């Protein structure tokens, strides 16, 4: 669980954006501690108010692509993964499906050449996602069974590093800020991005004290 | 004349710690009345001898 206290803001307290290291499936907890700055601002304390923004710095664009599979509910589905690895050299191509990122609601069974078939799990609807690793470039194949009546949206695909939903939480009595941290297996290890976040206080009637603090998530293999 | 309570009004509420908002909170009102009343005033004639 990462902690942090941020600078009071006082005129007296490599890189300015604090570090953040982690490694690629891991999901974690981060903790900042708002008190030294919030506390003289004599107040409300904090808010549920908090913003986050997420943004590369060095990306290294992923070899294989991604992809969107649809099909109703209990009906086996099939599908390809060759067509997803179009590779600028002429090189087999190991299909492998990760037992650690596999289907949640399902089986998938692995063929010879980049088949595979996806038996949703039965009376289930939703969707739901596995992640191949077509000669070592990692991505997620997204499968939305329907529930046979007329048709399922289209999921966002998951980013490399992402902040949750609703997940986060503030303490006004103590003045601390919670939220989860996550990065999805497809992150390539090397890369950095950058998580920005925009706390807002308030004082004793209303009016706003905002805050703006910045991180440098570094996505590392090995811990 | 009579007398109507419009509201009792708020008086602060539930605080754990000093946070010092809501101290005297607003009361309500007590509205003074008043109210007249009216009368009919009608009269009829007959002479003497048509009624006699």
């Amino acid at each position: 669980m990462y902690f942090f206290s941020v600078d009071p803001r006082n005129g007296a307290s490599s890189c300015c954006c604090e570090s953040i290291s982690a490694r690629p499936g891991e999901v974690n907890g981060v903790m900042v501690s708002y008190a030294a700055w919030s506390a003289p601002l004599r107040g409300h304390g904090l808010t549920n108010k908090t913003t986050f923004e997420i943004d590369g710095v060095s990306v290294t664009p992923p070899k294989v692509s991604n992809a969107f599979g649809r099909t109703k509910v209990g009906v086996v589905f099939e599908g390809t993964l060759s067509d997803l690895f179009p590779n600028p050299e002429g090189e087999q191509v190991e299909y492998e499906i990760s037992e650690l990122n596999g289907p949640s609601n399902g089986v998938v069974e692995l063929g010879a050449n980049g088949a595979f078939t996806y038996t949703p799990g039965a009376l289930f609807t939703g969707v739901d996602r596995f992640w191949f690793s077509i000669n070592g470039n990692i991505g997620e194949y997204v499968i939305s069974v329907d529930p046979t009546t007329s048709e399922l949206p289209q999921p966002p695909f998951t980013t490399p590093v992402y902040v949750p939903a609703a997940r986060r939480s503030v303490d006004p009595r103590t003045h601390v800020l919670k939220f989860v941290l996550g990065v999805s297996p497809a992150a390539i290890p090397g890369d950095v991005y950058r998580l920005t976040v925009r706390q807002v206080a308030i004082d004793c009637d209303g009016n706003e004290f905002v805050h703006i603090s910045c991180y440098d998530i570094s996505i590392g293999s090995c811990g | 004349t009579y007398m109507k309570i419009a509201d009792y009004g708020q008086l602060g509420e539930y605080t754990c710690d000093a946070k010092c908002d809501a101290e005297f909170g607003e009361p309500g009102n007590i509205r003074h009345l008043e109210g007249k009343t009216y009368d009919y005033r009608g009269v009829f004639c007959f002479n003497r001898k048509n009624l006699q």
